[PDB]
C-alpha cells in the first residue's frame, strides 16, 4: 500500500531530551490539527504544516489534549491538576484545578459538556454547571470513551475492567480484561444496532465487546501491544499502534492488513482527519508527520474478465461484455494478484489462495478453494496458470505447485520487471519475461531455457506478445513504444514517443492501443494512421469490438470504430483488407460505400460481398447487367453507369461524353424521357432524327397529341404523321 | 416533459376532494372527500384505457365518518390504508373486486398524519401530531411504538428501508432507525433561512436507486414558503436547491423516480385569479413543465403506475392530466435508437435498433442529455462530469461506431443539428460545429459519415447580441455580454438557423457562410421550434401551449424587427410531439393532446388516435413508435411497436387500388404528383403484372435502375418467373422461391438465395435436390467475426477449411486438436509451415517438427527445436535427416554449456556422443583455470581425461600418449 507523506514536524530536544507528542485531536473543520507536545500545544493547518497556533498555559506534560465535536471550543487538562476551558481562538475564560492530576479528557459528543476523571471519583463539568458532581471510584481512572449516542460513558482502570454506572437502570456491566486498557475504542458504525466496543489488551490480544460485555467475534492476537485506537474511513478500519514502531491497519474482526505508517519509536496517539484521507501520529521524539494515504488499486485483467481489490480485504471480480460482479470475502489484505483462464491466485500475509469459477447448468457464477499454500514467502511478481503458480524474486523463479513444491527456476543476468502468462498447453505454458537488461524471453514451463525473443537498449518495463504471438510490443525506461514483427530478425514495424501503456488485440491479427502521455488514447490497424480519442486513463486490454481503459479506480469499455479505418481503406483503394475490417460490424451506410467504391474501381468480387448486408435490392440489382456484357473502353462503361444509380444523372452523362460514349448516353436520356438534354449531348443528325421519332412515337400514347402530329412531322414519315394527326381535330392544319 | 390535461371526473354530490392515493399494481385509483366519502375508482392503464382514458370499474366504500384525509397503498399486496379527522384508521383487503374492511384502530386522543410503507411493502408507519408513532406489519402485528417529545408534520421511510425520516412542525427533520426508533441523525437544511420555524409540505425519498454508485437527489423536503431542496444522502453537504416563488402545498414523486411534482394553490389575489399551478422538477432541480388548472383548493396529486398520468384533486373534482415525458430518442437509416437507466448504473444505456433486422447494439454513455439525427448519422451532447461544466459531443454511425468529438467547458440549454453541422446553445452564446462541407452534397457514394471523418471540421463561437457576416474570422471566446433577454427555443434547417428569446425576438442566420441575416417578432417566448423541408414554413410551441406556423420568404428578410406572416388553417393547443415531411415542405404531422393531426397545406385531417412518439414523415408514410411501454422493456424491443400510418393521400390511393381503375390511379398521380403515388402505382401494377402502366409511373419518378429492372421482365417472356422477379424486387422472396420452385428451376432460385446472402436459405436449398462447401465457410466466417469460435469451427470443420480451424484452435488453446490437422493437409503446402509456426511459438517443437518433416524441410525444425532449446532433440532430427552439419550444433550446445557452466552437462553429452579428444581438450580447458588456483581437481579432470582416451579404445570397437603426459604431469 502507497504511503505519502505530506509534511512532518519534530520537536527539537530539550536538555537533551526529546519532548513527546503524547496525545493529538483533529478539530471538527479539520484544518486545526491540535497536539499535545509535552507541555505546548501545537495547532497546525494539514493543508499546510504551518503551526496556526503554539498554546501555553500548562505547568507540565499534559497527556491528554481533547477538541469538542462541535468546534466552538476545547479544553486543556493534564499533570499540572488544572482543566481550563478555551475558545476558538484559545482564550481563557475559566480557570479552575482539580484534586488529581488527569490524564483522559471526554468530552460528551452530543453536548458541551465534559468529563474529568480523577483518583478516586468521576465528575461531569458543564458551563453551565460549575459545580462538578464527583461519582466515586473504585481506583484511578485510565482512559474513558463515549458512545456516538454520547448516553454511555466507558470508564478505563488499570486491572482492565470497564464498569458502567447507567443513569437510568441501575444495573451495572462490568467487562473483564487480564490487560490494563490504555485506549478502548467505540465505533461509530452501529451495525443492526449492535455496538463493536474495542480493546487492545497488552497481552497481545485484541476483544470485541458489545455494551453487554459479551464478547463479539473472534478476539486475535497481534505482534505488537496496542496503544492507540482510531477508526479510519467511517469506521470501516481500525488504527493500531505498538511494538513494531508502526501504525497499521486492522479489520473490523481485528486482522492485521498492513502497516500504514513507520515510526522511529513508541507512537503515542494517531488520529484520522475526518472527511479527508489524512492522518497524523505523534511519537516520543516530537515527530509528528501528516501522511496522505494516497489509495493504491491493484487489478488483473484476462479477456473480458476484471478484478480489484475493494475494502483492502474483498477480491472483487467483473465481467464486463457480460457485466456480471461477484465478492470474494478473505477479511485479510492481499497486494499481489494473479488470473489466468478460470484459475486466479490471491497472496494473502502467509497465506496463498488458488480461486477457480465455473460455467454451470445453474448460470451462476460461483468460486471455490481448490489450493491453499501456508507459507510467508516474499516476492515481486506473480503468475497463477492451469499448473503451476510462479512467484518471482530479484531474479530468481519460483514455481511453485498447488502444495508449496518447487518445480523449475531461471537465474537472468539482470533482475526482471514484468511477468506475464501469455499462454500456452496445460504444462507447456508461455512466460513472458523481460529483465533490466532490455532483454524479453520465452521462458517454458517444461523447459529450463529461456527462448529467445528481443535484446534491447534501455530497461524495458512493459512489454507484451500479440494474440498471434507473432509481433511484440515493448516500451522503455524513456516510454519508446516500439513493436516487432518478431522471428529470427526481429523487423520493427514502427516505433512512438511518450506511451504510457500498450495493448494487443485478443481477437483479431493486428490491432494495436496506446495511451499515450497527453491522456490521448490511439489504435491502430496495419499501416493506417492512429485513430485517436483523448479519454483519461489507460488501456489494459483489447477485444475484438471493444477496448479497455482504467483511469483511477474508474474501469470502462471503449468501442472500436471499424468503419474509420475503413474510410482509410477506401481512400487508399486497399479494399481486400477493408472488407476484413468492416466484417467486424460497420453501419448500412458504410456497407453502401464499401460496395459504391468496389464496383467504381472496378472491384466487383468485394462488391458482391459487401452488399449482403444492407438489405436494399434497388443497388443489388446492378449487378446481374454485369456479367452478360463482360462475356463479350469496354471497362469505361462500367465506371460510366454507377453514377446514375445514385440519384444523380448529369456526372453520368459528362463522364459518357468523357470517355467518348455518346451513344449510350443518348439511350440513357431517351430511357430518362427528358429529350432536351439528349439534345444537348446529340452529335449525329441520324440520331437525332431516330432521338425524335422516338420521342414522336412516345408522344403518340403520352396523352398529348397536338405536338405528336408536329413531331411526326418532322420525322419526315407523313403517312404516321397523318394517322396521328387524324386523332387530334386540328382540322383548320388539316 | 409535456402535461396536458386529458380528463375531468366529477365525483358524486359535490363534496371536497382531501386525498387522492393510485395504486401501481393494478391502476386502483383512491379518492377521499368530507363527511366520511371514500371512492375506488379502476382506470386500466393499458393502450386500450390509454388513449380513452378508459374507466374501468368504479366502487363507493364507506366506514368513514369525518373527512377522509390521509390515503395511501401497497402494491405488492394490494392493500389500503385511510383515515379521516375523527381518527378512524381502516386497512382495506381486495377480494373479488370488494374492498372489505381489515382492521380499524383509534388512538381517540391525537391526530393522525401521515401513513409510511417500507420499499419491501411489509412495515407501515403511523404518526400522530402529539409525536406518537407506531410501527405494524403488513399482517398488522404491532413492531415498536414511540413517543417523542416534539410534534410531528411528516414522515417518510428510508430509501434503504433501515430508517425513517420524519418531520416537525418546526420544520426540522430527524432520521431514526427503522427498528430501535432512537434518534440517530438530524439531516442539515440550507434552502430555509432558519428565522422561524416554517412547516414542510413534502417529505419523500424515492428508493428507486438504493443500488449505485452515485445517489441521485431522491430526497425532498420543502416548506410552505415554496423552498424545495433535494439531497442524495441523510447528511449530503451538496443540496441541488432549486427554488420557485409559488408556495407548494403537495408534492409527488413518479414511479420512476426521475420527476417530482409540485402542487400550488394561487389565490384571486393576482390578475390571473385562483387556480392550481403544478411545477415538474428534474433530479437536478431542472424546471421541466408547469400546468395550470382553473380551482379554488387542492386535495392532493397522485401519479399513474406507469409514470404516464397523474391524478389531481381540483375543488371537488378530479383532473387526469396526461404526462409525456421528454424521452431521448431518434430514427434514421431505419434504425430507431433511444436511452435508458438500469436501476444500478450511474451511466446511461443507449440503444441502436435496425428494425429491419432487429440487430441491437448497446453503448454505454455517462450522463447523456441529448440525442439527435440526420441522414445518416447521429449526435450524442453528453456531461461526463456534473461537477465541472463540459459538454462531449459525439458523432456516431448508424451501429454506433463513434467518429467524432468535441469537448466544450460552457453551460449548454438547447442542441440540435443539420447534415452539415451541430448548433448548441447556452443563455447568451451559441456554439456551431461545421464538421462538413455544405457544398458537397450528402450522397450514396460520399456519405456524411466520410465527409465528417475525412474532411477538416472548423467550429465556430458566436453570440446573440453581435450582428455577423462572412467578414468577421471563427472565434473561440466565451463572450459573456450580459444581456437581459437569453435564449429559450432553437432550430437548425438545412441552409438557416433560428433562434428564439425569451422577450419574443427571433433570429434568422444563414450557415455557409455564417450571417445574421433576418429578424422577427412573435406573441410571446418559444418552448420549442422546428422548420420545413424547404426553410419557407416554421412551427413555435409558445409558453402557453399556442403552437402557430410562421411563413419566412428569403426576400422578406430584413434587419428591422418585422411581424412574421403567419399561416392559417393551422391553430393548436398542447400539441407535445411534430415532425415535418423530408419531401414535402408543407405536410407535416403533429401530435396533439392523445390524437395525431396530419396536416397538408395548412388544412388539417382526421384525427387518428394514438400515443406513439412521433419518429418519421417520408413519402406519405408516418413511422412512429410507442416509446410509453417499449421503455418498460427496454433490452427486449418488439417489432409490433413500430406502427405505420399514411396520409390522406395514400390512404385514398390504396383504396383506389384496392377497387378501381389503374386509370384512375393513373389520373390521381397526375392530379397531385407526389412521388410515393408513383411508386405506389408502379409496384401494384408490377403485382398484377401490368408491365405498360409501370415505365411512365417510375419516369414521374424518375428511377434509371426501376426502368432498366421492368425492361428486364420485359425481355423476360414467362407468366411466372417475371412474377417472381417482382416478388423478388420488393423483398419477398419467401414466395418468390416458392414460385420458382413451381417450375422446379432451382439454378435461379440457388442463385436469388446467394444474392440474398441467406446462406442458411441457400444449405437449406441445396441439402434437397460445390456451393454447400462455399455457404459453409461463408457461415463459418460470420461465426468467426461474430467471435463465437465453437460454431466457426463446426462449419470450418464441416466445409474442411483447415487455415481457419488453426486459427480457432490456436485462439481457444485447443493444440491436441492444432497437432492432427497435419494428418490432412499433404497435397498441399503452405499449411504445414503455418501451423509449424505456429506450435514452435507455442514451444510444441515435436508436433512442429513433424509437420515440418511433412512440409519437407526439417531443417528449420532443427533450427527451431534450438531455438525451443530442444538440443537432445535437435540432435536426433539432425541426425536421422542426414544433416551432416551435427558438428555446428554441438559447438553451439557446447558453447551454450560453457557460458552457463555446466560442465556436467557438457560431459554426459559428450559421453553419451562419445566424442574423446576434443571433449578432454574441453574439459582441461577449465581444468587449467581450476589449476591456477586450486588443482586438487585438476588432477582428477585429467586423470578421468585419460579414462576418456582409455574408453576410446573400446568405442573404436602422437596423442595416444601425450593425453597420458599431461594426465601424469600432475601426478
Amino acid at each position: 500500500m502507497h504511503t505519502s507523506v505530506r509534511w512532518s514536524e519534530t520537536a527539537d530536544a530539550v536538555k537533551g531530551i526529546r519532548p513527546p507528542v503524547n496525545s493529538l485531536c483533529y478539530s471538527p473543520s479539520g484544518d486545526y490539527v491540535v497536539a499535545s507536545c509535552g507541555v505546548r500545544v501545537l495547532v497546525y493547518a494539514a493543508s499546510t504544516g504551518t503551526l496556526l497556533h503554539s498554546l501555553m498555559g500548562h505547568q507540565d506534560t499534559i497527556y491528554c489534549v481533547d477538541y469538542s465535536s462541535d468546534g466552538k471550543n476545547f479544553a486543556s487538562g493534564g499533570a499540572d491538576r488544572t482543566v481550563i476551558v478555551w475558545s476558538s481562538q484559545g482564550e481563557g475564560i475559566v480557570k479552575y484545578q482539580h484534586t488529581e492530576a488527569i490524564q483522559a479528557l471526554a468530552h460528551n459528543p452530543t453536548s458541551s459538556q465534559l468529563a474529568s476523571v480523577s483518583s478516586v471519583d468521576w465528575g461531569i463539568w458543564s458551563p453551565e454547571q460549575p459545580k462538578v458532581s464527583k461519582y466515586s471510584l473504585p481506583s484511578k481512572g485510565l482512559c474513558a470513551a463515549w458512545t456516538p449516542n454520547g448516553k454511555t460513558l466507558a470508564i478505563g482502570m488499570l486491572d482492565g475492567t470497564v464498569m458502567m454506572l447507567s443513569k437510568t437502570s441501575e444495573e451495572k456491566v462490568i467487562i473483564r480484561r487480564p490487560a490494563p486498557v490504555w485506549a478502548l475504542a467505540f465505533t461509530p458504525l452501529r451495525e443492526n444496532g449492535i455496538d463493536v466496543l474495542a480493546i487492545g489488551s497488552w497481552d497481545q490480544r485484541l476483544s470485541f465487546y458489545n455494551l453487554s460485555g459479551t464478547a463479539v467475534g473472534r478476539e486475535r492476537e497481534l505482534d505488537f501491544d496496542p496503544c492507540s485506537v482510531s477508526y479510519f474511513n467511517d469506521g470501516e478500519y481500525i488504527l493500531l499502534s505498538g511494538s513494531d514502531h508502526k501504525v497499521t491497519l486492522f479489520t473490523k474482526d481485528g486482522n492485521r492488513l498492513i502497516e500504514l505508517a513507520s515510526a522511529d519509536d513508541w507512537i503515542w496517539s494517531a488520529r484520522q482527519r475526518p472527511r479527508q484521507k489524512q492522518f497524523c501520529y505523534g511519537t516520543n521524539d516530537g515527530t509528528i508527520s501528516c501522511i496522505d494515504i494516497t489509495i493504491s488499486t491493484v487489478h488483473t485483467i484476462y479477456d473480458d474478465q476484471y478484478v480489484f481489490r475493494k475494502d483492502m480485504t474483498n477480491l472483487v471480480v467483473h465481467q464486463l461484455l457480460v457485466d456480471r460482479k461477484m465478492v470474494i470475502p478473505c477479511n485479510e489484505y492481499v497486494q499481489k494478484i494473479a488470473t489466468f483462464l478460470d484459475k486466479l491466485a490471491v497472496q494473502l500475509q502467509e497465506r496463498v489462495i488458488v480461486f477457480e469459477f465455473f460455467y454451470d447448468d445453474d448460470r451462476t457464477m460461483r468460486y471455490q478453494d481448490i489450493a491453499q499454500i501456508r507459507r510467508r514467502l516474499e516476492c515481486s511478481l506473480l503468475c497463477v496458470t492451469t499448473g503451476a503458480i510462479i512467484v518471482s524474486n530479484d531474479k530468481r523463479i519460483t514455481m511453485y505447485d498447488f502444495q508449496g513444491n518447487k518445480r523449475r527456476e531461471w537465474s537472468m543476468e539482470s533482475p526482471v520487471q514484468l511477468m506475464k502468462v501469455v499462454g500456452g498447453m496445460e504444462g507447456r505454458e508461455i512466460l513472458l519475461v523481460g529483465l533490466n537488461g532490455g532483454q524479453v524471453m520465452k521462458v517454458f514451463v517444461d523447459n529450463p531455457f529461456p527462448t529467445l525473443l528481443h535484446k534491447g537498449t534501455a530497461p524495458v518495463k512493459s512489454a507484451e506478445l500479440s494474440s498471434s504471438r507473432s509481433r511484440l510490443a515493448v516500451i522503455d525506461s524513456t516510454n519508446t513504444l516500439q513493436v516487432l514483427e518478431l522471428g529470427e530478425k526481429n523487423e520493427l514495424l514502427f516505433s512512438e514517443d511518450n506511451v504510457t501503456a500498450v495493448a494487443f488485440n485478443i481477437d483479431v491479427d493486428d490491432n494495436i492501443a496506446f495511451t499515450t502521455g497527453d491522456n490521448t488514447l490511439h489504435i491502430k490497424t496495419g499501416s493506417l494512421p492512429a485513430y485517436q480519442q483523448a479519454v483519461r486513463g489507460i488501456v489494459v486490454g483489447f477485444k475484438a469490438n471493444h477496448v479497455f481503459n482504467l483511469h483511477y479506480s474508474n474501469m470502462m469499455v471503449l468501442d472500436v470504430p471499424h468503419a474509420h479505418a475503413l474510410y482509410k481503406y477506401v481512400e487508399m483503394r486497399d479494399f481486400d483488407r477493408a472488407y476484413e475490417v468492416a466484417c467486424l460490424g460497420v453501419a448500412d451506410a458504410d456497407w453502401k460505400m464499401l460496395g459504391l467504391h468496389a464496383m467504381s474501381q472496378l472491384r466487383l468480387d468485394i462488391a458482391r460481398k459487401a452488399f449482403t448486408h444492407i438489405q436494399d435490392t434497388k443497388l443489388v440489382e446492378l449487378l446481374k447487367s454485369l456479367e452478360l456484357r463482360r462475356r463479350q473502353a469496354k471497362d469505361s462503361v462500367l465506371y460510366g453507369s454507377i453514377l446514375a444509380f445514385q440519384g444523380k444523372y448529369n456526372d453520368a452523362a459528362r463522364q459518357f461524353m468523357k470517355t467518348g460514349c455518346e451513344l449510350k448516353a443518348v439511350e440513357m436520356y431517351c430511357d430518362l424521357k427528358m429529350w432536351d438534354n439528349a439534345k444537348k449531348i446529340c452529335t449525329d443528325e441520324k440520331v437525332l432524327k431516330d432521338l425524335i421519332r422516338q420521342q414522336a412515337r412516345w408522344a403518340e400514347e403520352s396523352q398529348n397529341f397536338v405536338e405528336a402530329a408536329s413531331l411526326y412531322e418532322s420525322c419526315g414519315d407523313y403517312a404516321k404523321a397523318i394517322g396521328m394527326m387524324g386523332q387530334a381535330g386540328q382540322v383548320e392544319k388539316l | 416533459m409535456f402535461v396536458y390535461l386529458s380528463k375531468r371526473i366529477a365525483m358524486p354530490n359535490g363534496v371536497k376532494v382531501t386525498s387522492i392515493a393510485w395504486n401501481d399494481g393494478q391502476g386502483w385509483l383512491a379518492c377521499g372527500g368530507e363527511k366520511g366519502l371514500l371512492k375506488v375508482l379502476k382506470v386500466d392503464g393499458g393502450p386500450q384505457g390509454q388513449r380513452s382514458g378508459g374507466l374501468s370499474s368504479s366502487q363507493t366504500l364507506e366506514g368513514h365518518d369525518t373527512t377522509v384525509d390521509l390515503v395511501t397503498w401497497n402494491q405488492q399486496y394490494c392493500k389500503l390504508t385511510s383515515s379521516d379527522v375523527s381518527g378512524r384508521i381502516i386497512v382495506w383487503v381486495l377480494h373479488k373486486g370488494m374492498w372489505f374492511e381489515e382492521m380499524v384502530n383509534n388512538r381517540n386522543s391525537s391526530r393522525v398524519v401521515d401513513f409510511a410503507w417500507n420499499p419491501s411493502g411489509t412495515k407501515i408507519c403511523i404518526t400522530y401530531e402529539d409525536g406518537a408513532v407506531i410501527v405494524g406489519g403488513v399482517d398488522g402485528n404491532r413492531y415498536w411504538g414511540r413517543e417523542l417529545p416534539y410534534k410531528l408534520a411528516k414522515v417518510c421511510w428510508g430509501a434503504d428501508g433501515n430508517s425513517i425520516l420524519f418531520g416537525t412542525a418546526t420544520g426540522e427533520v430527524y432520521v431514526h432507525d427503522a427498528s430501535s426508533g432512537e434518534h440517530l441523525s438530524q439531516v442539515e437544511i440550507k434552502c430555509n433561512d432558519g428565522k422561524a420555524p416554517s412547516p414542510l409540505a413534502g417529505l419523500s425519498w424515492h428508493p428507486a436507486w438504493v443500488e449505485r454508485p452515485e445517489p441521485l437527489a431522491t430526497l425532498a423536503v420543502c416548506y410552505q414558503s415554496g423552498k424545495l431542496q433535494l439531497m442524495t444522502s441523510i447528511g449530503d453537504e451538496t443540496p441541488c436547491n432549486v427554488d420557485r416563488d409559488l408556495p407548494a402545498h403537495f408534492i409527488s414523486w413518479n414511479p420512476s423516480g426521475t420527476v417530482l411534482a409540485v402542487t400550488a394553490a394561487t389565490p384571486a389575489t393576482e390578475e390571473n385569479g385562483p387556480g392550481i399551478v403544478t411545477q415538474f422538477f428534474s433530479t437536478e432541480g431542472v424546471h421541466l413543465r408547469t400546468l395550470r388548472v382553473s380551482g379554488k383548493q387542492c386535495g392532493g396529486i397522485t401519479w399513474e403506475g406507469g409514470g404516464l398520468r397523474v391524478a389531481i384533486g381540483v375543488d371537488s373534482s378530479v383532473y387526469f392530466a396526461n404526462v409525456r415525458p421528454n424521452y431521448k430518442y431518434c430514427y434514421f437509416k431505419k434504425t430507431a435508437v433511444f436511452a435508458f437507466t438500469v436501476p444500478d448504473k450511474v451511466e446511461e444505456s443507449v440503444m441502436f435498433w435496425n428494425v429491419n433486422t432487429n440487430e441491437r447494439r448497446t453503448k454505454s454513455v455517462r450522463g447523456l442529455q441529448y440525442m439527435n439525427a440526420c441522414k445518416d448519422a447521429c449526435v450524442l451532447i453528453s456531461r461526463p462530469d456534473t461537477t465541472q461544466q463540459q459538454r462531449m459531443i459525439q458523432l456516431v454511425n448508424a451501429i454506433g461506431s463513434p467518429l467524432e468529438t468535441r469537448f466544450i467547458d460552457m453551460e449548454l440549454y438547447t442542441y440540435d443539428m443539420n447534415s452539415s453541422a451541430v448548433v448548441c446553445c447556452g443563455d447568451e452564446s451559441i456554439y456551431i460545429w461545421q464538421f462538413r462541407d455544405p457544398s458537397t452534397a450528402v450522397d450514396a457514394l460520399d456519405p456524411i459519415s466520410m465527409q465528417a471523418s475525412r474532411a477538416e471540421s472548423q467550429e465556430r463561437v458566436i453570440h446573440v447580441c453581435d450582428l455577423v457576416r462572412g467578414d468577421t474570422a471563427p472565434t473561440m471566446k466565451v463572450r459573456s455580454a450580459l444581456t437581459n433577454d437569453l435564449i429559450s427555443a432553437m432550430c437548425v434547417s438545412e441552409t438557416h438557423m433560428f433562434v428564439s428569446l425569451e422577450s419574443g425576438t427571433l433570429h434568422v442566420y444563414q450557415l455557409s457562410p455564417l450571417q445574421l441575416v433576418s429578424k422577427y417578432i412573435l406573441f410571446a417566448r418559444a418552448q420549442s421550434m422546428s422548420v420545413n423541408c424547404n426553410s419557407t414554413q416554421l412551427a413555435v410551441i409558445h409558453l402557453g401551449g399556442i403552437t402557430n406556423v410562421y411563413c419566412i420568404e428569403r426576400e422578406k428578410f430584413s434587419l428591422v424587427p418585422c411581424k412574421a406572416d403567419t399561416i392559417d388553417g393551422v391553430e393548436l393547443k398542447d400539441v407535445w410531439n411534430l415532425r415535418w415531411a423530408v419531401d414535402d415542405p408543407h405536410r407535416f404531422a403533429v401530435m396533439e393532446k392523445t390524437r395525431m393531426l396530419v396536416y397538408n397545406h395548412g388544412v388539417a385531417e382526421e384525427p387518428v388516435q394514438s400515443c406513439a412518439n412521433l419518429c418519421k414523415f417520408k413519402s406519405l408514410k408516418i413511422r412512429t413508435l410507442q416509446l410509453d411501454e417499449l421503455l418498460l422493456d427496454p433490452e427486449r424491443p418488439r417489432k409490433d411497436y413500430i406502427v405505420d400510418f399514411e396520409a390522406q393521400l395514400l390512404r385514398d390511393m390504396r383504396a383506389v387500388l384496392r377497387d378501381g381503375t389503374a386509370k384512375e390511379a393513373y389520373e390521381f398521380a397526375e392530379s397531385h404528383n407526389t412521388k410515393k403515388l408513383w411508386e405506389l402505382l408502379a409496384e401494384h401494377t408490377l403485382f398484377q403484372l401490368d408491365f405498360t402502366y409501370a415505365e411512365v409511373a417510375f419516369i414521374h419518378c424518375k428511377d434509371y435502375a426501376a426502368i432498366q429492372f421492368v425492361k428486364r421482365v420485359r425481355s423476360l417472356d414467362d407468366p411466372k418467373k417475371q412474377l417472381a422477379e417482382v416478388n423478388a424486387y420488393y423483398r419477398r422472396f419467401d414466395e418468390a422461391e416458392r414460385l420458382y420452385k413451381d417450375v422446379d428451376r432451382k439454378d435461379l432460385a440457388l442463385d436469388l438465395r446467394y444474392r440474398l446472402g441467406d446462406w442458411f436459405g441457400v444449405v437449406r436449398l441445396v441439402q434437397e435436390g460445390a456451393l454447400l462447401f462455399q455457404a459453409w465457410e461463408n457461415i463459418g466466417d460470420h461465426y468467426a467475426s461474430r467471435q463465437k469460435w465453437s460454431k466457426a469451427a463446426q462449419y470450418y470443420t464441416q466445409c474442411r477449411h483447415y487455415r481457419k480451424l488453426a486459427r480457432i484452435f490456436y485462439i481457444i488453446e485447443d493444440y491436441e486438436m492444432l497437432t492432427q490437422l497435419i494428418s490432412m493437409g499433404e497435397h498441399d503446402k503452405e499449411l504445414m509451415v503455418t501451423l509449424g509456426n505456429m506450435l514452435l511459438t507455442v514451444g510444441l517443437a515435436e508436433e512442429a517438427a513433424k509437420a515440418f518433416i511433412a512440409a519437407n524441410e526439417p531443417r528449420m525444425a532443427v533450427n527451431g527445436c534450438v531455438q525451443v532449446n530442444m538440443w537432445n532433440r535437435a540432435i536426433a532430427l539432425a541426425k536421422e535427416h542426414r544433416l551432416e552439419d551435427v558438428g555446428q550444433l554441438l559447438e553451439k550446445y557446447a558453447k551454450y554449456l560453457i557460458h552457463r557452466e555446466r560442465l556436467t552437462e557438457a560431459i554426459e553429452l559428450y559421453r553419451k556422443a562419445g566424442k574423446h579428444d576434443e571433449a578432454a581438450t574441453l574439459l582441461a580447458q577449465l581444468g587449467k583455470r581450476a589449476a591456477l588456483r586450486d588443482a586438487l581437481k585438476a588432477k582428477k579432470f585429467y586423470v578421468l581425461s585419460a579414462l576418456e582416451v582409455q574408453k576410446y579404445r573400446t568405442t573404436a570397437i602422437r596423442t595416444l600418449d601425450a593425453a597420458w603426459r599431461g594426465a601424469e604431469a600432475y601426478h
